[PDB]
This record gives structure tokens, C-alpha cells and sequence, in this order.
């Protein structure tokens, strides 16, 4: 039957024991596909963590109510998106960044990647939580200059709220899935934590709703 | 890498002892463990051994009921406790190394041995020759013989040319009758079928002397069987 | 459950 | 603009090459084929007497 | 006349019973088995389920014969028979308990869970639940075995053992496998809903239609047996005198409402399984392969 | 410019040297040879344990013991015969998209969204496997890498570049330069003189390893070339792209031999590998399965179904024994 074969088989089976338990290790992350349209704010999100050789992915650990989430930066990727993108299909959520204060139509650039990113066939049933960063010089700029040099299809005044709410639905309607996936939109605040409690929210009722699908309910 | 052992000295007898296997420089935890014992003046002797987890523990028949084999991954230890030491257990103890899968090389490294003085088996392998006088210019040929055909099933043939040179420990210098150990002299070589099996030295050296042993390790017990003696 | 009890 | 230099000169020692016709590639394809065709187990499956997988 | 109606009902409805439970339970057992890799709580503890629903309606024929005429099977079957029957119906109780109270810990309790859940209670309470069941089934085993009350044939497999373990009996039956299982699945679903209303989205709906649509048929579904069989114990000992034609009218109703709890039984794999798209859509992919 | 209409000029003159020696076709001289039949392929081993998308796998020269790397961040080292975990590495980074076994077994390598080629040492005195070099100078991600002679290593990535490195050293002997687009696979010749890029822009290019240098480009495709293999003779290869199409070239004759397509595949091509004669042309698709064809026929011999997901990766043994497939389902399955 087996002479020194069974040791073989033993080392085997201790060997799937370990990769087992690295697994079920590794099940008790959260992994969040960082994105943004030309590095607009990405590293202020980044800087609100709390805990060199290469630049082709940025690993980013930190804990939250002992929850531990893990950031993927590829903006440093510089190459074509649809070659490496579907190895991000099993993430929980994409963290998407926008400057608020935004002229060669960077918005538009903006609004362009954020179509072509909630619309992806390898992102259905994938939650984006969207950073308007940059509020307070969008305030300056909409103070000094209407927001109709950007946008000449606007009938609305020049106040901050109104045109900030009205950035906001016009980046949320571009989902065209609106029945399978959630948008969840946030104003980049100067509050220390408000940043991490709002994305604790969105990724706790992502996991609530997955949790809802995979629970034999809906 | 290195096997440190202590524990040895002299017992009276019926009482007993522990001895301790100390490895640095390697993965302990990824290889099995055999304990081994060579009395004055004669041949080796297959103890005890532990697998890697400590999954399976094996005995021999003379030494299955006194003897506990035991390690501790930490702190990168082996110990074995003996009880009820009698008077044919005064030996020199030796702990082993080998590691298990396909294209290993297990017993590749020995230990230094620790002496032990107590005061007051269905293959047998036979090497029929005892000492062969032989000069430093010519090629030898050493022959094992085995009770069962070694061979398995899967093409396998399991035995494994060991040297021991004069004041030292063993080294693995053949593995599965064919194979050369690492950093071991092309002149080696091995060959055989079934049950008969010879190594082949084809020029001496001063390092090519000393005691030849043949082992198996077909079914578990592993018999050793008296070496042969090469000399001058 | 399906017993149909033999009472009476 | 160095770069269309570059290319011009790929382009003519790409076009020093002793073409073969189609014909000759093609009989040597089959002739490599047809050559090792019992040395094939996917080809021409082998006994289960020494098929290493079972 | 209770012995008509019992000859009448009891054949024709059990072998409907018999074809539509195996046709669902082996379905479900078909597509959850096949793909057993990758299979979340919920999915075990239904395909556990399914497993008990369909010994509980393979056996029920054994009995769907024997209720026509007679029983010539034999003591050993009449006691193998009788006590996996019990074992699948404590099963199917104590696994639907369970499914709410995973239910409850997946919806409630979802952070804590992704953070620190066990990797092996699955199975621990399964083979917990399972023992259980054979531990209240060994009584029919080493109590019950042929009987002999013939004053004209019959005997075909009730009990030899007194009337008062008969009231005890009846009343751990009832006990267990309704309060239990009604309890546990009030509480968790409660929770459910109140952390569902609490939430905003878009399936949050039918996840509350569905767990309502659930508690109700359960309850609805195993109330009447139940509360027949609880009225017949409490009732018989010293409630009412025990007229003749009591017997007779709370026999049917005993029969028509243990028929109503194993079509409950037989619809649990359609109510559980089918409604989720994860389980319709493996359904699917196993389909295409064939 | 001026040099513009000289390279239009140079383009014109090529397709009609290429053109005069298309006397025939393969398809109708090998027409009157007798069809394969109906190749039936059965399922021996399935090798279970990763938990992740399989990315690459590669058969050792022994053909007993391969490697395969899964987006879980693991490589791991089966033993076919067995279905026994010989090694199991946990890489640094998890986004691992190649994998390479060495043709004496000594070493491993691994790359992917990192720009870093990994080599992993297998033989140690230690009793583990330890990475023995990290090869860095990359500016894009890894996409195949291939072992030459255990000591120097081509990789290929997305910068659109190619490389040929030195182990001991660590640093870029050779760097090969040419393709426009995102270079996707490479596959040495059997003689390791010549290897053969396909590249994002349609196009495959003959480098010699020997100068740096590139001998012929072939074009034809429609879509980015995901796969490539040489024909076992050396003087031919084969290329799968995104249009659901392989395509036959031959080296000498420096044009394009057969195409291989059908009406009811639309879904790109992963994979692309022959038979030990060099009749079969194993095709793994996105439609869940792979096709094995006739390569001097062009209809389908065979279909091997039996994946869940996206066939990734397709290796056939050095003795064509067997041909081992694995998906996205985190599944390797061994046909003979
Ligand atoms: C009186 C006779 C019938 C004994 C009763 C015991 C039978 C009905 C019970 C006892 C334990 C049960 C098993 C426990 C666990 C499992 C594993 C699951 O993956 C499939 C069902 C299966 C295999 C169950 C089938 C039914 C079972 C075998």
C-alpha cells in the first residue's frame, strides 16, 4: 500500500489543515478597491489611516472597531484597466474619489471613470461609497465663480448646498443597476474619525445585505 | 544546522532517565524525528521516532512500553524518557532528522550522540562480509541482502547506504539504492534489485574509511544489520 | 403521529 | 522623430528574409506530424497497464 | 366510524403526501448535494432538512399501507418505523429552531460573526440536533412493539405501556417540538424585522414578506395538531365525561390535522430553498451541466 | 515625412514578398489525409485546496510535479500522480498573475500586479523554501515569465517591453523593445534560441535571444493575443486572441497557415497549447470550456467540459501523457 507514502500523505494533510486555516484567516477582512480620477485627494483618504520597493499596488492595513480593513491603491498601475481589473471581483466595496473643486473638464473625466467603473461586468453586485473631497475650496470657487462655466445646462443659483446636492445626483443616477447595487455618498469632513465611521456604516450594511443574499433570504 | 543531545551519564539500574535533542539552524517543526542507539562495539539499532506534528509515534519491540518519545515545537526540542532502564539499554544515543515527500532525503543528518551507561523485526538484513582490508587505490564493492524484495509496488526500492568514519557520527550517503546525497563524492555509487544491492567505490581516499551499514525502509521496524569495515 | 390510536 | 528612423530600418532588415513557399512548410508540417504519430498517447491512447494516471 | 374515515383519508392522502415530499426533498437534497463545495450554514442546515423530510415521507407509506386493513410487518418494523418517523419529525422541528437562530446571527449579529465566527458549530449543533432526536425517539424503541388487542385482527403497531407515560409522552412531544421551535423562531425573526425596519435599501422588502410568509405558515400549519392533540391529553383525564362520540370526531380531526402538518412538512423545501436566487441559480447551473 | 512614405513603401513591399510564396494552402493539401477521431478525454485527478482564482499553473520537466498560483496569495506544488501537496509558499503580495517551474526543478518563479519576478529556491538545507531573489526593474505588471537554463529568466510585462535577466546578479542582460501594446504571453523555442511575444496590439514578435533582436513580426489577428505556443518542431506556432480565433504561423514561410474558429464560440481564448506530435491544439475559451482541435484540419476533434468558471490556465505534459486545465472555479483537473 504505502511504505513511506503515508508520511507523504500526512505532511499533505497537515499542509491543507494550514492553508485551511489561513483561509478561514483571511475571510475576516475587508477588501476595499481604492479609485480616483488623476490622484484628486486620494492621499488625504489615505492619510486618515490608523495602525518602498514596489510601486505597482499600495497595501494599506488599519482596524476599526477591531474590524480589519485592507486598501488597494493601483493608481500607479498606468496601464490598461481592463487587463488587470478582474482580479479585484471578490472586493467589498470601491472607494471612489472625486475633487469636488474641478478647466479641461476634469469633472467630466470624473463622471467618465465613474461610469465606466459602476458599470463593469465584473463589478455587479459591488457597493461604491463615493468621497466629494475638497469641499471648502469648491465653496471659495463657487463664491468667486458660477458653476455654469462647468455646467451651462444648470438652472439653479450659486449657493454651496443646492449645487453640492445637485453634484451628488447627478454622480449617483450614472448607476444604471439601480436595483442591485447601493451608492454611498459622503462629504470629506476635517473630523478625524467621521471619515472612518461613515465607511464602518457603508461596509457593516454591505455585509448585512450579502449576508442577506447568501442566508437563503431575498 | 546542528543536533545538540544531553542526558547521557551513568544510571544504576531499573531507574531512569531523559535525554534532551537541542536543534538549531533548521525547520524543526517540519521534520520528523528518529531516535537511534548504537552500543559499544557493535552495530546501530532503530529506537523511536516521531512524525512531524507529532501525527505518529513509533516504537521498537525491545524498547515499546518503557520508552516515551516526545517533542516540544517552541523551543525546537526532542526529548525521550526512558524508565525501567535494564542492562543492554548502555549505548550511545543518536538523534536523526527526515523530512517526507516525493524526492526527499531522509536520515540526511545526524546528531552528535550522547553516551548512556546503565551500572550492575520480520526484515533482517545481512551484510556478509565484516572487514574488508583494502589500499587507497582501488575500487570496492560492498553487498547488501534482504529478507523481502524491498522493492514496492510504485518503483520504489527503499535502502539506504550509510558511513560512519572512525570517532564520528553517521552520514546518509545513498537514499533509495540509486540517489547520491547532497555533498557527497560522484565516486559513490549504488545499484541492486530486489533483494540484492551493492555500492561501488571506485578510488579511496583517508575520508573513504570507516563502517558501512545498509538500511531499510520498506515496512517500519528498520532494521539496520551489522556493517561492513573498510580499513588501511 | 400518524399512529391512528387503537382508543376504543 | 528618430523613432520613424528606427522603424525604417526594422522594416528593411525585416525584409531580407529568405521566404520558403507555403507548400514546403506545409509538407514539412505534416511530414513532422505524421513522423511521430505512434508517440501520441493523447493521439492514440495507451493500455491502462502503464498509464501512470488512473 | 372513525375507523371508515380513517380507511377512507388516510391511504390516498399519504401517497400524494409520499410522491410530492420525495419529488421536493430530493430535489433540494439534488441540487445542494451536488455542489456541496462552498455550502453556507443555512445551505447545511437545509439540506439536513431535506434529508429528514424525506425519511419522514418514505416511512409514512409503511404506515399508509397498514392503516387500509392490517400489518403483517412484523415488532421489529413496527418499533424501526415508529421511532425514525419520531426522529424525522423532532428533526425537522429542531432544525427549522435552528435555521432561524443562524438566520438571527447572520442579520443581527453580522459584524461580530464576520469578525469572529466559529468555524465548526455547523456541524456540532447538527450532530446535537440529531442526537437529540434519537434520544427522545429511543422510548418508542425499548417501550413499543406489536400489541395484541384483537378482538377481531387489528394490532398493527401501537404502544403496550401505560396511560400515563402515554400523557407524558404526549406532553414532551408537545413541549419540545412546538414551544421550541415556536419560541425561538418568534424571538429571532422578531429581531430580524426590527433590524430590517431599522435598515433602509431595497430587498429589506421581501426579506420581510418572507420571514413573516414563514412564521405564519409554520405556526398556522403545526398549530392544529398540536392544539388537538394537547386538548385530546389534558382533556380525556378528568375534563369532560368521555362521551362515545368524542372518540370518533376527535380521531378525524387527529388524522385530518396530522395530514395538514405533513403537508407543511413537504412544503418546507419549496418555502425555504426555491425563494433564494443563490439557490435557484445553482438549481440552474446544475441543470445545463445535464 | 520623409520617412513615413519609405515605411509605407516597405509595408507594401513585404506583403507582396509574403504574398508570392502562398502557392497553396494547408487545408488543401492535407485534405486527403485521414481525420482524427472523435478524441474522448477523461477526468483522473481533480486537485483541490486553493481558494482562490487559479492564475497560471506549469508542468515540471518530469512531468509528475506541477505548480500553480491562485489570487489567495498561496503557489502550490502538486504531485500528480498522488494528488499530494508537496510545497505550499505563501507569497508577499497576492495579486500573482504567472507562475514557472524550472527545468531542473531547483527553483520556482512568480509575478503579477507587483512588477517584481519572484524566485523561490526549493532545495535548502533548511527544510523550507525560501525566496532566493526578487528581480525588479519592471514598470508595468508581470504577465509571463519563463525559465531558459535555471540560471537566466525572460519575463514579459505591461510596459509593453520584454526582458532577460541574470539571477546571480539580478539585473537586465537583455531588454527587448518593439511591441506598441501591453505584451500578455511569451513561449521560448524548443532549443531556447528563439521565443516568440504576442502582444495588446494584435501582433506577435520573433525575438532572438542572442542581440536583443527581433527577426520577423506576424499580424492577422483582429483582437489582443492572450495566448501563445510553439509547435513542438520549432518552426511554427500557434496564437489565441480576444476574437475567438487561433491562428496557425509558420516560421520560414513568414505568414499565417490556418485559422481555426467556428460560428457558435464568440468568447476570447485563454490559453493555447499542442500535443507531444504536434497534431492536437488544446484552446481553453471564457465559455467555461476547452476545445481540442485538429491543427492540419481545422474542425474540432474533441471538447473537454467540466469547469464551473473562466478556463485561466492549460498546460500538456512534456511526455503528452496528460493535460492538466485550471479555472477560476479554484480547481485543477488532470485529462487523459
Ligand atoms: C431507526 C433507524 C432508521 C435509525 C435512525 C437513524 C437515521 C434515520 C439518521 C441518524 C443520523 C442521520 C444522519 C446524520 C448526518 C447526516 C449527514 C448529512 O450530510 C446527510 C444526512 C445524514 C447521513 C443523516 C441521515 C439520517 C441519519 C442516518
Amino acid at each position: 500500500l504505502s511504505a513511506e507514502d503515508k508520511a507523504a500523505v500526512e505532511r499533505s494533510k497537515m499542509i491543507d489543515r494550514n492553508l485551511r486555516e489561513d483561509g478561514e484567516k483571511a475571510a475576516r477582512e475587508v477588501k476595499l478597491l481604492l479609485l480616483g480620477a488623476g490622484e484628486s485627494g486620494k492621499s488625504t483618504i489615505v492619510k486618515q489611516m490608523k495602525i518602498v520597493k514596489t510601486t505597482g499596488i499600495v497595501e494599506t492595513h488599519f482596524t476599526f472597531k477591531d474590524l480589519h480593513f485592507k486598501m488597494f491603491d493601483v493608481g500607479a498601475q498606468r496601464s490598461e484597466r481592463k487587463k488587470w481589473i478582474h482580479c479585484f471581483e471578490g472586493v467589498t466595496a470601491i472607494i471612489f474619489c472625486v475633487a469636488l473643486s474641478d478647466e479641461m473638464n476634469r469633472m467630466h473625466e470624473s463622471m467618465k471613470l465613474f461610469d465606466s467603473i459602476c458599470n463593469n461586468k465584473w463589478f455587479t453586485d459591488t457597493s461604491i461609497i463615493l468621497f466629494l473631497n475638497k469641499k471648502d475650496l469648491f465653496e471659495e470657487k463657487i463664491k468667486k465663480s458660477p458653476l455654469t462655466i462647468c455646467y451651462p445646462e444648470y438652472a439653479g443659483s450659486n449657493t454651496y448646498e443646492e449645487a453640492a446636492a445637485y453634484i451628488q445626483c447627478q454622480f449617483e443616477d450614472l448607476n444604471k443597476r439601480k436595483d442591485t447595487k447601493e451608492i454611498y455618498t459622503h462629504f470629506t469632513c476635517s473630523t478625524d474619525t467621521k471619515n472612518v465611521q461613515f465607511v464602518f456604516d457603508a461596509v457593516t450594511d454591505v455585509i448585512i445585505k450579502n449576508n442577506l443574499k447568501d442566508c437563503g433570504l431575498f | 544546522v546542528q543536533l545538540v543531545e544531553s542526558g547521557g551519564g551513568l544510571v544504576q539500574p531499573g531507574g531512569s532517565r531523559k535525554l534532551s535533542c537541542s536543534a538549531s539552524g533548521f525547520a524543526f517543526s517540519s521534520f520528523g524525528m528518529h531516535w537511534v542507539r548504537q552500543a559499544p562495539e557493535k552495530g546501530l539499532e532503530w529506537v523511536a521516532y516521531i512524525s512531524s506534528g507529532s501525527g505518529t509515534i513509533y516504537y521498537a519491540d525491545t524498547v515499546k512500553g518503557r520508552f516515551t518519545i516526545s517533542r516540544d515545537d517552541p523551543k525546537n526540542t526532542l526529548f525521550l524518557q526512558m524508565t525501567s532502564l535494564r542492562s543492554e539499554d548502555t549505548a550511545m544515543y543518536y538523534c536523526v532528522r527526515s523530512i517526507y515527500y516525493y524526492g526527499s532525503s531522509p536520515f540526511d543528518f545526524w546528531g552528535q550522540g550522547t553516551t548512556l551507561t546503565v551500572s550492575s523485526s520480520d526484515i533482517v538484513m545481512t551484510q556478509a562480509t565484516s572487514s574488508v582490508p583494502v589500499t587507497p587505490g582501488e575500487s570496492v564493492s560492498i553487498s547488501c541482502r534482504s529478507s523481502k524484495s524491498l522493492l514496492h509496488s510504485n518503483g520504489n526500492t527503499y535502502l539506504y547506504w550509510f558511513l560512519q568514519r572512525p570517532g564520528q557520527s553517521p552520514q546518509l550517503l545513498i537514499y533509495r539504492m540509486s540517489n547520491l546525497a547532497s555533498g557527497v563524492p560522484d565516486r559513490f555509487s549504488g545499484s541492486g534489485s530486489g533483494t540484492a544491492f551493492t555500492l561501488t567505490i571506485s578510488r579511496l581516499e583517508a575520508e573513504d574509511v570507516g563502517v558501512y551499514y545498509c538500511m531499510q525502509h520498506l515496512e517500519y521496524p528498520l532494521t539496520f544489520g551489522a556493517g561492513t569495515k573498510l580499513e588501511l | 403521529v400518524p399512529l391512528s390510536r387503537t382508543v376504543r | 522623430i528618430a523613432q520613424a528612423r528606427k522603424l525604417v530600418e526594422q522594416l528593411k532588415m525585416e525584409a531580407n528574409i529568405d521566404r520558403i513557399k507555403v507548400s514546403k512548410a506545409a509538407a514539412d508540417l505534416m511530414a513532422y506530424c505524421e513522423a511521430h504519430a505512434k508517440e501520441d498517447p493523447l493521439l492514440t491512447p495507451v493500455p491502462a497497464s502503464e498509464n501512470p494516471f488512473r | 366510524f372513525s375507523l371508515n374515515f380513517d380507511r377512507a383519508f388516510l391511504p390516498a392522502l399519504y401517497s400524494l403526501l409520499f410522491l410530492l415530499g420525495l419529488l421536493g426533498n430530493g430535489a433540494v437534497a439534488a441540487v445542494l448535494l451536488s455542489r456541496r463545495t462552498a455550502l453556507s450554514s443555512t445551505d447545511t442546515f437545509l439540506l439536513h432538512l431535506a434529508v429528514a423530510d424525506t425519511l419522514l415521507v418514505l416511512t409514512l407509506p409503511l404506515w399508509a399501507v397498514d392503516a387500509a386493513v392490517q400489518w403483517v410487518f412484523g415488532s421489529g418494523l413496527c418499533k424501526v418505523a415508529g421511532a425514525l418517523f419520531n426522529i424525522n419529525f423532532y428533526a425537522g422541528a429542531l432544525l427549522l429552531a435552528c435555521i432561524s437562530f443562524d438566520r438571527y446571527l447572520n442579520i443581527v449579529h453580522a459584524t461580530q460573526l464576520y469578525r469572529r465566527g466559529p468555524p465548526a458549530r455547523v456541524t456540532l449543533t447538527c450532530l446535537a440536533v440529531w442526537g437529540l432526536c434519537l434520544l427522545f425517539a429511543l422510548p418508542d424503541f425499548i417501550f413499543l412493539s406489536a400489541h395484541h388487542d384483537e378482538r377481531l385482527n387489528a394490532t398493527h403497531c401501537q404502544y403496550n405501556f401505560p396511560q400515563v407515560g402515554r400523557t407524558a409522552l404526549r406532553v414532551l412531544q408537545l413541549v419540545a417540538g412546538f414551544l421550541l421551535p415556536l419560541l425561538v423562531m418568534a424571538y429571532c425573526y422578531a429581531h430580524i424585522l426590527a433590524v430590517l425596519l431599522v435598515s433602509r435599501g431595497q430587498r429589506r422588502l421581501r426579506a420581510m414578506r418572507l420571514v413573516v410568509v414563514v412564521v405564519v405558515a409554520f405556526a398556522l400549519c403545526w398549530t392544529p395538531y398540536h392544539l388537538v392533540v394537547l386538548v385530546d391529553i389534558l382533556m380525556d383525564l378528568g375534563a369532560l365525561a368521555r362521551n362515545c362520540g368524542r372518540e370518533s370526531r376527535v380521531d378525524v380531526a387527529k388524522s385530518v390535522t396530522s395530514g395538514l402538518g405533513y403537508m407543511h412538512c413537504c412544503l418546507n423545501p419549496l418555502l425555504y430553498a426555491f425563494v433564494g436566487v443563490k439557490f435557484r441559480e445553482r438549481m440552474w447551473m446544475l441543470l445545463l451541466r445535464l | 515625412d520623409q520617412l513615413r512614405q519609405e515605411a509605407e513603401q516597405l509595408k507594401n513591399q513585404i506583403r507582396d514578398a509574403r504574398k508570392a510564396c502562398a502557392d497553396a494552402t494547408l487545408s488543401q493539401i492535407t485534405n486527403n489525409i485521414d481525420p482524427v477521431g472523435r478524441i474522448q478525454m477523461r477526468t483522473r485527478r481533480t486537485l483541490r485546496g486553493h481558494l482562490a482564482k487559479i492564475y497560471a499553473m506549469h508542468w515540471g520537466t518530469d512531468s509528475r510535479l506541477l505548480v500553480s498560483a491562485s489570487q489567495d496569495g498561496k503557489l502550490i506544488i502538486w504531485d500528480s500522480y498522488t494528488t499530494n501537496k508537496v510545497h505550499a509558499i505563501p507569497l508577499r503580495s497576492s495579486w500573482v498573475m504567472t507562475c514557472a517551474y524550472a527545468p531542473s526543478g531547483n527553483y520556482v518563479a512568480c509575478g503579477g500586479l507587483d512588477n517584481i519576478c519572484s524566485i523561490y529556491n526549493l532545495k535548502t538545507r533548511e527544510g523550507n523554501v525560501r525566496v532566493s531573489r526578487e528581480l525588479a526593474g519592471h514598470t508595468g505588471y508581470l504577465s509571463c515569465c519563463r525559465f531558459l537554463d535555471d540560471n537566466q529568466i525572460v519575463t514579459s510585462s505591461g510596459d509593453t517591453t520584454c526582458a532577460l535577466w541574470d539571477i546571480e546578479t539580478g539585473q537586465q542582460t537583455t531588454t527587448f523593445t518593439g511591441h506598441t501594446g501591453d505584451v500578455m504571453s511569451l513561449s521560448l523555442a524548443p532549443d531556447t534560441r528563439l521565443f516568440v511575444s504576442g502582444a495588446c496590439d494584435a501582433s506577435a514578435k520573433l525575438w532572438d535571444v542572442r542581440e536583443g533582436m527581433c527577426r520577423q513580426t506576424f499580424t492577422g489577428h483582429e483582437s489582443d493575443i492572450n495566448a501563445i505556443c510553439f509547435f513542438p518542431n520549432g518552426n511554427a506556432f500557434a496564437t489565441g486572441s480576444d476574437d475567438a480565433t487561433c491562428r496557425l504561423f509558420d516560421l520560414r514561410a513568414d505568414q499565417e497557415l490556418m485559422t481555426y474558429s467556428h460560428d457558435n464560440i464568440i468568447c476570447g481564448i485563454t490559453s493555447v497549447s499542442f500535443s507531444k506530435s504536434g497534431r492536437l491544439l488544446l484552446a481553453g475559451y471564457d465559455d467555461f470550456n476547452c476545445n481540442v482541435w485538429d491543427a492540419l484540419k481545422a474542425d474540432r476533434a474533441g471538447v473537454l467540459a467540466g469547469h464551473d468558471n473562466r478556463v485561466s490556465c492549460l498546460g500538456v505534459t512534456d511526455d503528452g501523457m496528460a493535460v492538466a486545465t485550471g479555472s477560476w472555479d479554484s480547481f485543477l483537473k488532470i485529462w487523459n
